[PDB]
């Protein structure tokens, strides 16, 4: 003689603990990651000029180094300084 | 070690992502990177509070 | 709140029906209010953090050797930004996920605000989410009221009928 | 949101009422709401922050030369200091822009509850946001209503015999 | 709000309800809200801040004599740090204040709507905050409203002739 009608919001079986104003942890339907906390361990070479210094400081490229001599009147956008570099001229 | 790809944002630890607007690798940037924090994870709820059955 | 329970077999949308009459259970989802909150949501970090501020030339933040006065500066300098960036991330999120679990339970009360004003008194509030109505209401009539046309005037005496004897 | 539609003609206040009866139509603005929102929307600037501060002696931030570390270590204190009361702004902006949204809404749909609340039986909400009044409400009863002080009790009888036939 | 005023006399809780019957006057205190608002409310500082964090070696935020540059811009740094982090604490407790004001608001409002929807059609709101049940309600029946399992159905017909006679 009469109908029924139910209202519901859809639920999903495992959640997502966030934290809000008024809660450690409560758990959510679905939830994002806002921190980039990994890396790809490389250099991308565009679009940025990269100019990778083997071996080479900034300033023993500047000065002519001959180990160095590969880096004159280079350009860059980002000058990448390896751990390696030494300078090997007058002290 | 440089590599062959594309890529904004580049820490010492190698190029990243930068469609996330943070980012715990490293504090030291160069490019359209994300802003450096102390904490490793934040997440941001994209759903309604859930209840499920039981 | 007052839904007690969520519906994981619910696909079709965020907030849906389900229906029982003499035909038979039936489910469909209501896509104007799931769009909306959707709509809602999809940005929510753009509109406040428009991108990623662009940085090419900056301070030194690793130190081999022990300088003094300049190296304690900018140590501090960089510490103090880091702490008040962590700080904005953390109110940021807090605040956003706040704001978007109650705009979610304000929609959810607005479709049913909305399907109560389409039954003015043809049903009644059970109190669980779920209204009882009081006349034949058939697929067709249901498909009204998730519609928005449904015509409660027709139903009128046949529901006063059945509530008040 | 249920009320669908604005008044333009509506300058005496924020929130009112238009009645239309057997009289005729009138219009009135309610003030204790709009008054209340105003109220609270007066400040929302000096309540957080209070006043500009008083900068005297400062750094440089702009130089001719090229000294080195230190004039970098200016311009990153000078940048960091900019962009972080930028994104203050930007969030602060937003935050009570989104907030007195809500607090309208809120505030509309109080004066609507309000007015229902004064008439317990003898209207309908017709779910357009306009009540539907089932007894004769004359210009004194409307300004009654508008007032606070309307007295449902003695329209009982009609309004029920009119609801219920 | 529409409550109008609030019960000094209420210590067993911070939400309950008073009821007058036939037998007389009783007041108990719903512990279920009160207890979820001051869960709510216990941390509420400990959820952004996590703690004070831990400072060791930092720059000279004092000075004896006059240097000149470098002076000039540890003030700065410490100047604007300063400032930065009264705006923080401004904001933040404005905003935690503010939110929570409308969290216990809309308590209490759950609340109300929850005793309402226990007492579907045996009581009218009277408007003030205050239900008239218009069938025998003993103190069993009290309880069982305060409790969450008052059984409607069975005043269904006593309630419906006092309102509708
Ligand atoms: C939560 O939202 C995210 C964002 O849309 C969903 O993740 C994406 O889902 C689409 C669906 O085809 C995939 O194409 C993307 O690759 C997913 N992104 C990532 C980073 O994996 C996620 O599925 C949603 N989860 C729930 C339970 O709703
Ligand atoms: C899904 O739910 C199950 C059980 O509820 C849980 O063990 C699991 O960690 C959840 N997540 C995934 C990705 O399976
Ligand atoms: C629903 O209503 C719209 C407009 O009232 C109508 O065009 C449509 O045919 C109806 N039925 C549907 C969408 O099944
Ligand atoms: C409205 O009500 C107040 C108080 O109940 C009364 O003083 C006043 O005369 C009434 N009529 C008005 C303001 O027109
Ligand atoms: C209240 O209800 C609960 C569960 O329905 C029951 O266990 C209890 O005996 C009732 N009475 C009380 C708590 O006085």
């Amino acid at each position: 003689s009469t109908a029924t009608l139910c209202l519901g919001h859809h639920a999903v079986p495992n959640g997502t603990l966030v934290k809000t104003i008024t809660d450690d942890q409560i758990e959510v339907t679905n939830a994002t990651e806002l921190v980039q906390s990994s890396s790809t361990g490389k250099i991308c070479n565009n679009p940025h000029r990269i100019l990778d210094g083997i071996d080479c400081t900034l300033i023993d490229a500047l000065l002519g180094d001959p180990h160095c001599d590969v880096f004159q009147n280079e350009t860059w956008d980002l000058f990448v300084e390896r751990s390696k570099a030494f300078s090997n001229c007058y002290p | 070690p440089i590599d062959t790809c594309i890529s904004e944002c580049i820490t010492p630890n190698g190029s990243i992502p930068n469609d996330k607007p943070f980012q715990n690798v490293n504090k030291i940037t160069y490019g359209a990177c994300p802003k450096y924090v102390k904490q490793n994870t934040l997440k941001l709820a994209t759903g309604m509070r859930n209840v499920p059955e039981k | 709140g007052f839904i007690e329970n969520g519906w994981e077999g619910m696909i079709d949308g965020w907030y849906g029906f389900r229906h029982q009459n003499s035909e038979g259970t039936g489910q469909a989802a209501d896509l104007k209010s799931t769009q909306a909150a959707i709509d809602q949501i999809n940005g929510k970090l753009n509109r406040v953090i428009e991108k990623t501020n662009e940085k090419f030339h900056q301070i030194e933040k690793e130190f081999s050797e022990v300088e003094g006065r300049i190296q304690d500066l900018e140590k501090y300098v960089e510490d103090t930004k880091i702490d008040l960036w962590s700080y904005n991330a953390e109110l940021l999120v807090a605040l956003e996920n706040q704001h978007t679990i109650d705009l979610t339970d304000s929609e959810m009360n607005k479709l049913f605000e909305k399907t109560r004003r389409q039954l003015r008194e043809n049903a009644e509030d059970m109190g669980n989410g779920c209204f009882k109505i009081y006349h034949k209401c058939d697929n067709a009539c249901i498909e009204s009221i998730r519609n928005g046309t449904y015509d409660h005037d027709v139903y009128r005496d046949e529901a006063l009928n059945n509530r008040f004897q």
